[PDB]
């Protein structure tokens, strides 16, 4: 069985000769009584193989007396009956025909080769016109079409000296004529002549085709076909039912029609007819052929009596009911079952309820072997009927076996890895699996009708895999982010909040105990309040010594509950930690810190006991919701009366006709929103602390004892808006239009809706519901795409010895920190030695793990930037090291190599999203201020104003780490300078949000030069004031006389000389586009910082983001540094006269100046400086920038997207899929291989790592790096089988076939589909054994 | 951008219109002319005439029949139930023109006018005999090949001489067509004193030897050479005539063809298949038609095509072939059902029609069991696209690992039991039934390998039962008793 690799190829004719047993004949099947095959047809036993034991069709030859005899009555043979499925017959052809995939798909492969278009070839091969096989007289030409009548002209003209024909035969002759060599050298040559772009591309295309056929050895004449295989029956069967009424394939008629039409054809070739019918028949032939190959491709599709079209061969390989997705990747399985699911509250972590008969059914051969071992059921039939008796020993044995035999657990959707688990069995008297409740989380499951299913660890390898990997102890932190996933959900947390609580009210205040035990004596004797602060001693511990506990006791005035709750503490911990009412977040950090500090099991056991005590006390705690908990505040009516009077006033205004309707819309909607807010304040203050309870004092209040509020405060259920829904008016309503309604709701659920109000609720209700139904497909589609890219990657290595990657800095901008740079680093490994602001204090030797000792040790330090051996900066051929990744989250340690990184990345990423679609500047506080890469000016007011748009202001703290960062317009007006100290709450910045200022940093007289009324401009003289200038019109409105003359008001000295840009020799006057209208007159002065002019006025988003979708409106960038001016004057678009400092000027491109410009016609930029506005292209960024810019860009982008919904995932998940979007770099020079072609950046980095190495200095070729859209990148891959499995398979088949492709079974998909072990993780070891075996031969 | 060759062929037959009513008779005239002129090609022959009474007395002397052949042979058109008396008349006169023609073809040679017209009379007395089926065609295959042999010798010598010589061809043909018997041309070519012809002159003995087997076939075939050389072309032309002329008629009535076809293009099969078979039935109506009957041609092929269609759909058109007899009786059934419905107002029972159809309920219920068609695995009997019917079937042939364990534990116990047996008999019991072998040994061979005794072996069968059956090892068998 065992084999190394696979290889595609064309089927040569002699290959079917080499596969064949017999040409076929008449198509009939059986005798309407004797339901038995006829011969040389479709179910002929003779050639595919025999049906029964050693019998001919009549029964003449049998018994092995006639061992090898073929029956001379029927020509029927003697053998076993398995070879049916390995053999294939064949059929010879009366004509030749061509294969369709080499025709009809994009680039033709055949006329492509020939430089003859398709429809030409059609018109030949629909048999409607002839065409020159060969210009015998070169008077006519090879590849020359000659109509049925023009052919005649040439015919009676010449006769002999041409070959000019029609049909597959002519094409055979031609392809058989043409050489590969001469064309190939001549193509390579005359490329040199004019390698114009489309031309050169086409040259390359055909050249490749040529040398491909050369080197594969595949032949073009074998494109044409004269023998065709045949399929065996049982893939196309014919089978009965009770009525003697059968069932058949979609296919058998295809062969039936085909063979019959051949029969007709040959029959009519015996007879020397006109070729008209010959044509008609053979067109029916090719019809039947290519419809077999693809029914519903070419013509009106073919149906039976069904009127459903008939399934092609191709269809069976294709879509989801294609093989790959239907029965090769997902599969029915033996030894499994399913169930409704209920809880086991009392259970332990490892345990799972198990309806015993399920295991009974499932653990059959175990106990049968066990009874032959015991011999009570000596034989097996005895075992069956004894099983059937229900002997108690059956169950004794079954408990005996089921011990330590672990099991699997499956809910659907198994969206991420934790949607299935593996527990130990425990049996139960019922048909209802129990489970440990807390893990509804990972399943997102609930006891409302959900279901689950099971699978069996038969092999011990699976047994142990299970027990070590999917034992629940293993996996309790998410691998995506570092939180526990066993958060105690709703009731437990609440009973907890009840206990650990501090009334003043109940009783028993200000006494002393030795420890919590006698408080239990009280409380279980029922003597003290439990949520009641009272003095007592404790004795806690701490491992302050080198992992050695530090014992001591002392007092606390603590609640009785908290005192008791200490009792479970495992011996490391303070009492301060247990000094509050323990928000759900609190419990999270509890379990966190326990695991962080001790290890797993104390936290485990702690957790179980916590669940248990929660059950106990929340059963004790007393809990109900009712109608008197539901309280509405009183001061609500007259607020609504105020609203009524005010809307009546605004009604009177709109009646009067002063105020408009949309104004009024915003007015009314805002004031209703304010009313809702006031009601919210009312109800919250009237509920949360509504409770006045007195202890040894007149009056005092504390947190409420109402059920509803404590449900809200625990985070178990409820929320302030939800309580508003039941109690208050809940906001307002958007109709399905997307509008928002003017009259919100008045009453609540407590009072009772209106007819209309609920009728109105309906709209947005159904809206959100259809969204509930219909956002998920996006997620699954997305998900399988993502993983389809990224399976191939697994850790290669431990250290790649590589060099620095990207820098790490926090994301605090807009407000405060949004990822602590602490948190950014977490588990990562440096790029380099790294020091402290106390300088020259290195702590990594270029790389260490960075654990919370380091994280806090350097949170002390005010360092705020570090670099890391990046995911992408890694350089291993075929994968990576482990260092460049760092730490396993869900473990909590550096990965040991050999595990799939892509899969968990996508499960991290796409799992959550299912839910997740659903002027001036003002300092807040005091601190230093930083503005860099800045050219600005002390304006005429005495403050800084920008001349370099790149600048943005920051609020730096007094230390130096930024508090805020905010953009600032070009030439905006400040009240402050850089690197100063200024009070919080101050509007430093100001600008008209419509102006785009034209500040003059030169100071000087102004004169009306270059510019004339109505010519380049208008002259508008303000009716308002009296002071104006020459008033510049827009692109269109100026009269075209001076629209080819860039208008420029001009600055000069007294002498009329242009005031140079001070310090530079560049003159300083402004070429004015529209809206830059100046306020001063001729002869007047501007100063430094003086405006001459003022210039007035989602989920699929992320789909576009990672797809590398490239927008419609680029905010384009400076291709190269140096000065620039504008280009040709708008034949559709204007252009851009580049002028480098020292390079070459000519590069210009179209500009829509209908979309605003940023730079002006005498203004300089640096390369990579933005020029237009809108969105931009990342492709340009990579084309211009390196890696870190764009990398950082999109990671920040989409992390902000999901962090809107408050969703936390680490970066490397993102960093890694990027490198799979860069599997290719396009070449620059040549000499190694061909000139440019997009080739593996990996293999590029090899050949340069060999060829530019001492092989040469360089023969080879520089390159540029290439992006690929994920869905195309996937396809654009070495392996084809993966590429055959998900999308656009057919063309992939062809493209592999043409070239003699040969896969090598490295990928996950590749080695799964073959039924081999993984080349990674578990079978990593075995596979690398195979690796160094092949190394070892 | 039309993709449907329906349009192609309706358009391109659209080229040709209907040509009738003398073209009917004028293709007929050209073709009967070609026929009678191939028979004039037959009127000419040399010794080749040693043909007619040979292969005709071939069929006479052995009691010439009146089954299929003479339904093929002469049966003249009257512009019958063959008489056994007129046959015996016809087996006497033909022998006379033959024999009186032989010596008169040997009298001075062949160019003789009275003899020539007596051979034209020999044709005339042959020309009462129609141009009738296969043995004629076989008697003509004779000529089809004898011509090709003549041309084979041409090809051979044209190669050998003209491809080699390659300048000298003029004088060769001249002196050769001139002399043709003796080697008087060679030295006539070589009077011009050609040294390379002297070099070849050593091989002249073999050159006229290469002419010997040239002239050998002359005896081996027996030609008047010019005569056959005319006869071949004459009949070739009498063929070509019809081969052209009929195609006109064929292109004519394509619209009758397609029209009649598109009655039984109910959804029975398909357009063009009916159309093709109609072309067939036509072309066979074309081979046979008489204008002489004086009727419109349409009627004729309207029969012929109808036949062809009517049974081609019955042959094909199903995944189940049904022979025609069932088809016919199904037509009986379906028609009579409807009359009985009108008569009844309701569905008649299998018995009522067992009476009226005139056959018994056996065949009724029988045929009723038969007449339905296969129903296509890929149907989604799952109304939603979840289950195409192909899934729910069972695989009822293969195997049970449970029964595998059953039979394996069995055979294990079998041989474990056979271990406790007599050695003299152990061997026997192995080979007697074929245990542990591909074999089947039961008898005399054993008699010679071991002992000729045969029925004391039977007594030892009784022995072994007694050794075993009496509860000694029965208990382990009895667990397989339930099998
Ligand atoms: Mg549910
Ligand atoms: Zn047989
Ligand atoms: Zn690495």
């Amino acid at each position: 069985e065992e084999f190394d690799a696979i290889k595609i190829a064309l089927a040569s004719p002699d290959m079917i000769r080499s596969w064949s047993f017999g040409e076929v004949k008449k198509p009939e099947t059986i005798n309407y009584r004797t339901f038995k095959p006829e011969r040389d047809g479709l179910f002929c036993a003779r050639i595919f193989g025999p049906v029964k034991d050693y019998e001919c069709l009549c029964g003449k030859y049998k018994r092995l007396k006639h061992r090898g005899v073929i029956c001379e009555k029927c020509g029927v043979e003697v053998t076993q009956t398995k070879v049916r499925r390995e053999r294939m017959g064949h059929i010879e052809l009366a004509s030749p025909t061509a294969h369709i995939w080499f025709l009809k798909s994009l680039p033709s492969r055949i006329g492509l080769l020939l430089d003859m278009p398709l429809r030409d070839i059609e018109r030949v091969l629909y048999f409607e016109s002839y065409v020159v096989i060969e210009g015998g007289m070169t008077n006519l030409e090879r590849q020359q079409i000659l109509t049925e009548e023009q052919y005649l002209d040439a015919l009676e003209e010449f006769g002999d000296e041409f070959d000019a024909k029609m049909g597959a035969e002519a094409i055979q002759a031609l392809l058989k004529s043409m050489d590969l060599e001469q064309e190939c050298e001549q193509l390579r040559e005359e490329l040199n002549e004019t390698n114009s772009e489309t031309k050169r591309k086409k040259l390359t295309k055909r050249i490749k085709l040529l040398e491909a056929f050369v080197q594969s050895g595949n032949k073009p004449e074998w494109m044409i076909l004269t023998v065709l295989p045949v399929l065996p029956p049982d893939l196309r069967p014919l089978v009965p039912l009770d009525g003697g009424r059968f069932a058949t394939s979609d296919l058998n008629d295809l062969y039936r029609r085909v063979i019959n039409r051949n029969n007709r054809l040959k029959r009519l070739l015996d007879l020397a007819a006109p070729d008209i019918i010959v044509r008609n028949e053979k067109r029916m032939l090719q019809e039947a052929v290519d419809a077999l190959l693809d029914n519903g491709r070419r013509g009106r599709a073919i149906t039976g009596s069904n009127k459903r079209p008939l399934k092609s061969l191709a269809d069976m390989i294709k879509g989801k009911q294609g093989r790959f997705r239907q029965n090769l990747l997902g599969k029915r399985v033996d030894y499994s079952g399913r169930s409704v699911i209920t809880v086991g509250p009392y259970l332990r972590l490892h345990q799972c309820g198990l309806p015993k008969k399920m295991a009974l059914e499932l653990f059959k051969p175990f106990i049968y072997g066990k009874l032959e071992l015991r011999g009570l059921a000596t034989t097996i039939k005895a075992a069956k009927k004894m099983v059937e008796r229900e002997e108690a020993v059956v169950w004794d044995i079954l408990d005996e076996v089921i011990r330590e035999h672990p099991v699997l657990l499956n809910r659907a959707p198994t969206l991420h890895r934790l949607g299935i688990q593996a527990f130990e069995p425990v049996l139960i008297e019922g048909k209802a699996i129990q489970l440990h409740p807390l893990v509804c989380a990972a399943y997102n499951a609930d006891f409302d009708g959900d279901q689950m299913a099971v699978h069996v660890p038969l092999t011990l390898e699976a047994q142990l895999e299970a027990r070590a990997l999917m034992m629940s102890t293993n996996n309790i932190l998410s691998p995506a982010n570092g939180e526990p996933i066993i958060v105690p959900s709703q009731d437990v947390v609440l009973g907890l909040y009840y206990m650990t609580r501090d009334c003043v009210n109940a009783k028993g205040e200000g006494m002393v105990l030795t420890g919590p035990k006698e408080a239990e004596r009280l409380y279980r004797s029922g003597l003290a309040s439990l949520h009641a602060r009272v003095k007592v001693r404790i004795t806690e511990y701490e491992k302050d010594a080198n992992g050695e506990l530090v014992a001591k006791t002392s007092l606390k005035d603590t609640t009785v509950g908290r005192a008791i709750l200490w009792m479970i503490v495992p011996k490391g911990l303070p009492y301060s930690i247990v000094n509050q009412a323990l928000g759900k977040k609190a419990i999270s950090k509890m379990l966190n810190t326990c695991y962080r500090i001790l290890g797993l099991k104390p936290t485990v056991i702690f957790a179980d006991q916590i669940m248990y005590t929660g059950f106990a006390y929340a059963a004790r705690s007393g809990a109900s919701v009712g109608i008197d908990d539901m309280v509405i505040p009183e001061k609500k009516h007259e607020i609504i009366s105020e609203a009524e009077a005010e809307v009546a006033e605004i009604q009177e205004q709109f009646q009067s006709g002063l105020v408009t309707a949309g104004e009024r819309y915003n007015k009314v909607i805002d004031i209703w929103a304010a009313a809702n807010d006031r009601v919210s304040k009312a109800m919250m203050d009237n509920l949360q602390t509504e409770t006045v309870i007195n202890r040894d004092g007149q009056e005092e209040k504390q947190v409420s004892f109402n059920s509803i509020y404590m449900m809200a405060d625990s985070g178990a259920r409820g929320s302030a808006a939800q309580i508003r829904q039941l109690a208050g008016m809940r906001g307002l309503m958007a109709k399905p239009d997307g509008s928002i309604i003017e009259t919100p709701i008045t009453a609540n659920f407590r009072e009772g809706l209106n007819v209309l109000q609920y009728f109105i609720s309906t709209h947005g209700a159904r809206k959100g519901l259809a969204d509930t139904a219909l956002k998920t497909a996006n997620s699954g589609y997305l998900t399988r795409r993502l993983v389809d890219v990224a399976q191939d990657l697994v850790v290669t290595e431990d250290d790649c010895g590589t060099h620095e990657g990207i820098m790490m800095t926090p994301v605090i901008e807009g407000g405060d920190v949004k990822e602590p740079l602490r948190d950014r680093v977490l588990g990562r490994v440096t790029a380099e030695d790294v020091l402290k602001p106390g300088t020259a204090d290195i702590l990594v030797p270029r790389n260490t793990l960075l654990h919370e000792q380091w994280c806090d040790l350097l949170e002390e330090n005010s360092v705020d930037a570090v670099k890391v051996r990046s995911v992408v900066s890694c350089d291993t051929d075929f994968g990576v090291c482990a260092h460049c990744y760092g730490r396993d989250l869900a473990r909590g340690h550096i990965i040991n190599k050999g595990e799939a990184i892509g899969v968990i990345a996508a499960q991290s990423i796409g799992e959550p999203g299912t839910q997740l679609t659903m002027s001036s500047i003002q300092v807040k506080n005091k601190g230093s201020i930083k503005l860099s890469n800045v050219k600005s000016v002390v304006n005429s007011s005495g403050k800084l104003v920008i001349t370099s748009r790149n600048t943005e202001l920051k609020l730096i703290d007094e230390f130096g780490r930024t508090k805020e960062s905010y953009k600032v317009p070009y030439g905006a007006v400040l009240a402050k300078g850089d690197g100063e100290q200024v009070a919080g709450g101050e509007t430093v910045a100001n600008w008209d949000p419509h102006t785009m200022p034209v500040i003059t940093e030169v100071s000087g007289f102004v004169r009306f030069t270059d510019m004339i009324d109505g010519q380049t401009i208008t002259r508008q003289t303000d009716e308002l004031t009296g002071l104006s200038s020459l008033v510049v019109l827009d692109s269109a409105e100026r009269t075209a006389g001076g629209k080819d003359l860039r208008p420029a008001l001009k600055i000069v000295d007294a002498q009329g000389n242009d005031v140079l840009i001070p310090g530079t020799d560049m003159p300083a006057q402004y070429f004015l586009p529209g809206k830059a209208i100046v306020q001063l007159e001729d002869g007047v002065q501007i100063s430094s910082g003086d405006t001459l002019a003022r210039i007035p006025q989602g989920l699929p988003r992320v789909a576009d983001l990672f797809e590398a979708r490239r927008p419609k409106e680029p905010a384009i960038l400076a291709e190269i540094s140096g000065i620039v001016s504008f280009g040709k004057e708008t034949k559709g678009k204007r252009r851009l006269v580049i002028t480098p400092v020292d390079g070459s000027d000519p590069y210009e491109e179209m500009i829509p100046k209908w979309r605003q410009l940023n730079v002006f016609e005498g203004e300089r930029v640096e390369r990579g400086d933005v020029i237009s506005d809108g969105p931009e292209a990342p492709h340009d960024i990579l084309r211009l920038r390196g890696v870190h810019a764009v990398t950082r860009y999109i990671v920040n982008e989409v992390q902000d997207v999901y962090r809107l919904q408050g969703v936390k995932i680490n970066d490397k998940h993102i960093e890694v899929i990027v490198r799979q979007m860069l599997r290719k770099a396009t070449i620059v020079n040549a000499g190694s291989s061909d000139f440019l072609e997009g080739e593996q950046v990996e293999y590029s980095r090899v050949k340069i790592a060999n060829r530019e190495l001492e092989a040469n200095g360089k023969v080879g070729a520089t390159y540029s790096r290439d992006l690929l859209g994920i869905t195309k990148a996937s396809l654009a891959t070495e392996s084809f089988i993966s590429a055959a499995s998900f999308q656009e398979t057919t063309r992939v088949l062809t493209e592999a076939a043409v070239a003699g492709k040969r896969d090598e079974l490295r990928g996950l998909k590749e080695n799964v589909i073959v039924g081999r072990l993984i080349p990674a993780g578990t079978g990593y070891a075995y596979h690398q054994d195979r690796m160094r075996r092949r190394a070892a031969g | 951008r039309t993709t449907d060759p329906v349009r192609m062929y309706m358009r391109e037959m659209g080229t040709v219109e209907l040509l009738t009513r003398e073209g009917e008779i004028d293709i007929a005239k050209r073709i009967e002319d070609g026929i009678n002129q191939v028979q004039c090609s037959v009127a000419e022959y040399p010794e080749a005439i040693t043909y007619l009474l040979e292969q005709y007395d071939r069929v006479e002397a052995e009691e010439a029949r009146l089954s299929d052949l003479i339904t093929g042979f002469v049966d003249p058109n009257a512009e019958n139930s063959i008489d056994p008396e007129l046959a015996r008349e016809k087996f006497a006169e033909l022998r006379a023109q033959y024999v009186v023609t032989r010596d008169t073809i040997k009298a001075k040679g062949r160019s003789h006018a009275t003899a020539q017209e007596e051979i034209l009379k020999l044709s005339e007395v042959f020309k009462q005999f129609r141009l009738v089926p296969k043995q004629f065609d076989y008697l003509v295959n004779s000529m089809r090949v004898m011509m090709d042999r003549v041309r084979t010798q041409e090809r051979l010598i044209m190669k050998l001489c003209v491809e080699q010589c390659k300048m000298p061809k003029k004088n060769f043909i001249t002196l050769f067509t001139g002399n043709e018997t003796s080697d008087t041309w060679f030295n006539a070519a070589i009077a011009m004193n050609k040294p390379w012809s002297e070099k070849l002159h050593d091989v002249s003995e073999e050159v006229h030897r290469a002419l010997q087997k040239l002239q050998q076939i002359e005896e081996e075939t027996g030609l008047t050479i010019e005569q056959v050389k005319d006869i071949n072309r004459r009949m070739s032309i009498g063929e070509a005539k019809a081969r052209r002329a009929k195609k006109e008629m064929v292109e004519a009535n394509l619209r009758l063809v397609i029209s009649i076809a598109k009655k039984y293009t109910n959804r029975g099969l398909q357009f063009l298949d009916l159309i093709q078979e109609g072309n067939i039935g036509l072309m066979k109506a074309v081979d046979k038609f008489e204008y002489r009957r004086g009727y419109k041609f349409s009627t004729y092929a309207t029969w012929w095509i109808r036949q062809a269609i009517t049974r081609s759909i019955a042959d094909q058109a199903r995944t189940i072939r049904i022979p025609v007899h069932m088809i016919e009786t199904i037509n009986k059934l379906n028609r009579i059902s409807r009359q009985m419905l009108q008569e009844m107002g309701r569905e008649p029972t299998p018995e009522e029609l067992a009476e009226r159809m005139l056959m018994p309920e056996d065949k009724i219920r029988k045929v009723l069991k038969i007449a339905k068609e296969p129903i296509s695995m890929e149907t989604p009997i799952g109304d939603d696209e979840d289950s195409h019917l192909g899934d729910f079937i069972e695989d009822t042939t293969l195997e049970l690992p449970l029964d595998s364990a059953t039979t394996e534990s069995l055979r294990a116990a079998t041989h474990d039991v056979l271990a406790g047996l007599t050695a003299r008999e152990a061997k026997v019991l192995r080979m007697r039934f074929g245990i542990d072998m591909n074999t089947d040994y039961t008898l005399e061979e054993v008699g010679k390998q071991f002992d000729v005794t045969r029925e004391r072996i039977r007594q030892i069968e009784a022995k072994a039962l007694r050794k075993l059956r009496h509860p000694s090892r029965s208990e382990v068998l009895r667990s397989f008793l339930d099998d």
